[PDB]
């Protein structure tokens, strides 16, 4: 019927995925809970200049404060963002074993790394760490901040088209936090220098 | 009610109202013969079991038991099992189940087996 | 991998074959001691339990198993658990739950204390 | 809008799945709770009175492997007792789910209703069957279909003249009911 | 004298002639039954409450072309069946000599013998060895002399009542026409006793 893309969204609880994926609020509006599952599932859709594409984001119940994740959560995801907390150093060392599972169940599907609550001023997490298939983004879910980024990035991989772009923005729910943007332009330059060393 | 019925329901009913108010108070019914296997994890002993209990990332948690079976054993113990719901924080309702070995030693009873799962699948 | 581990898989995987194949061989898993509480419903002896389990009204049932742990106790028995789904005759595919105990009995290891529950609650 | 909850109960193989099913809108319009093990199948009835809704709570079939959640009776304000008149075991079982019933909710409406009366060959007669009312049904061939529904909607609106101005439409007959057997049948039941 | 019928039975190439001849002078005085067709081996073995002879029948190798006859198994106080660990067939028919050998003696003390436990690519295991369950089983090598006294020890036990019942001596026995590796003997001893551990009821 339709070009969809099962998107699985892991990563520590408390790092903000749930919080996230809300933002886009249709996919909110749409979402499907399965308990047997432990899943909610947003239909996120996104309008390229090439047509629409629909993200069908796993968002889970929680149950990773409780454990590992059952396999067949990730069984037939074709793309995946890993999500960590930047002022929490325990979420991102954690990653890898994110993305060693990612790996172990699924084919060598795309991955977004992103690190979230960059609006929070203590930051432990910073780029130089961070950057040393997969590519990263700062983000902040309160503030709306990047939340295109991970998703352009996947339609791209996905479709095979590195030229493709967003022509408009899905209906976001409104800041509940300003991203600086002194720290927003510091961090994107934090970014730049680090790539130049990559 | 049988007398393993009355005392499983006191301990299932103390043992949740602990996990939801004080995950760190649980000390009391374990010793360190005690087994805990958590969604696959195992641990052993009193300190480690409360450890790991109370490491739990989540602030607040509520249990409701839909059903609780008690049963005697041959060695005179008391095994438990229950199904019911939960819910950490504001996270959606989930499953679970939990058995508890109950002994009694020094006309204590405490848990010397514990086991724990959410009631999740790998497919609908 | 421990020894009660592998009593306990093996216990696991022949009391479902043996199920969904012909519920009316699994006597011999029991012992006249044995206590079944099935959906809240109690049973003791080898011969109660076997007319219980043969007299459920469904002409087929399959099960599989999400998650087994197990246990030993300080008794020399081993506790076995079990969630997973079944799906009987052409009805949803509905979790379980269920919980044995295992004492080594005249150089055999049956099942002293059985209990079942379907993973349904009160709150949809 | 008027509606009632209704909990379908009774043994597995009686015939409760067949006999909500045959009302269309409320197949095509039903929503399944996986964590309740039910079917909730939406039956508008159009009244002299105007519309009024019997959500019907249909099992997933759990009542093979024993009774039934304080939640799937829970808030119940009227229930069907279905049994097999081919079945003798599953009329001493009535009681048992009226027990059950009860347990959670003490005094709602209650209808009983013997299923497969087109089965010629029938083991439970109104002989043995003589706030709670019973009528033969038969799902397979749409007989009686309106008659708990009418009376429970008389009962709960307070209503005794109460009348379907339409009936629902129903899935066609996959058997057909004697009328010589049908009239019999009425005519035991008429009679006391 | 403090003697023992006992049968040895099983089918053709499991080892039976060559498991009972170990035993020199039971080979030295061995009598002949051709009516019969068997030839029976008197094994002296010396406990310390004093010395017993196990009668062992040994068959003729009628097994190849069906059961034996009644006149074979009648009398017989104990018996060893044996099979072959690499010969899977061998060990699907011990229920047959099982049953033949219950019909004519209902009730007598019967050790199973799986034999060439020496030659590597062993097909019958510790874990399918399950159904002993009067039974006793020992892993045997006929060629090593493995094992070859842990049968007629347990059916000394028996017998006798005496639990604590010792082998004061081994009788002559042939040298070994084969090794037996220690290392390997070691491991199919723990399979053995991780299995009867691990026992779940029958069917
Ligand atoms: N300041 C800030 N807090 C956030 C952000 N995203 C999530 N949080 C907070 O993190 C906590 C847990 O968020 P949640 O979405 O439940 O994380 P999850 O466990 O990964 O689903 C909540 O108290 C949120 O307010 C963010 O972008 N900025
Ligand atoms: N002859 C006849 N069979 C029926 C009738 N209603 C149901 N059945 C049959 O009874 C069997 C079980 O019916 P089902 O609806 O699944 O019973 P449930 O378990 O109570 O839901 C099916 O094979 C149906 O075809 C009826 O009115 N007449
Ligand atoms: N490798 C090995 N071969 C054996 C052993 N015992 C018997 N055999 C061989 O098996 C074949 C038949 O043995 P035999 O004693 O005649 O079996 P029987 O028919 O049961 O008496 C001969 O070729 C023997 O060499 C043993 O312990 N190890
Ligand atoms: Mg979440
Ligand atoms: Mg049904
Ligand atoms: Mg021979």
């Amino acid at each position: 019927p339709q070009v969809q893309f099962k998107l699985v969204l892991v990563g520590d609880g408390g790092t903000g995925k749930t919080t996230f994926v809300k933002r886009h609020l249709t996919g909110e509006f749409e979402k499907k809970y399965v308990a047997t599952l432990g899943v909610e599932v947003h239909p996120l859709v996104f309008h390229t200049n090439r047509g629409p594409i629909k993200f069908n984001v796993w968002d889970t119940a929680g149950q990773e404060k409780f454990g590992g994740l059952r396999d067949g959560y990730y069984i037939q995801a074709q793309c995946a963002i890993i999500m960590f907390d930047v002022t929490s150093r325990v979420t991102y060392k954690n990653v890898p074993n994110w993305h060693r599972d990612l790996v172990r169940v699924c084919e060598n599907i795309p991955i977004v790394l992103c690190g979230n609550k960059v609006d929070i001023k203590d930051r432990k997490v910073k780029a130089k760490s961070i950057v040393f298939n997969l590519q990263y983004y700062d983000i902040s879910a309160k503030s709306n901040y990047n939340f295109e980024k991970p998703f352009l990035w996947l339609a791209r991989k996905l479709i095979g088209d590195p030229n493709l772009e967003f022509v408009a923005m899905p209906a976001l729910a409104p800041p509940e936090v300003v991203m600086d943007p002194a720290l927003a332009a510091q961090y994107e330059h934090d970014l730049e220098v680090a790539q130049t060393t990559a | 009610k049988p007398i393993w019925e009355q005392i499983g329901s006191s301990f299932i009913q103390h043992y949740y109202q602990l996990f939801d108010n004080d995950r760190t108070q649980l000390g009391a019914i374990y010793i360190d013969a005690s087994c805990l296997t958590w969604e696959g994890q195992q641990f052993q002993g009193k300190a480690a079991i409360v450890e790991k209990l109370s490491s739990l990332p989540f602030q607040k948690i509520q249990h409701s038991i839909t059903a609780q079976d008690h049963q005697p054993t041959p060695d005179s113990c008391i095994i438990s099992m229950v199904v019911g719901q939960l819910k950490a924080d504001e996270d959606p309702i989930m499953g679970f189940h939990q058995m508890f070995l109950l002994k009694n030693i020094n006309d204590a009873w405490v848990c010397t087996n514990d086991m724990f799962r959410l009631a999740l699948h790998n497919f609908g």
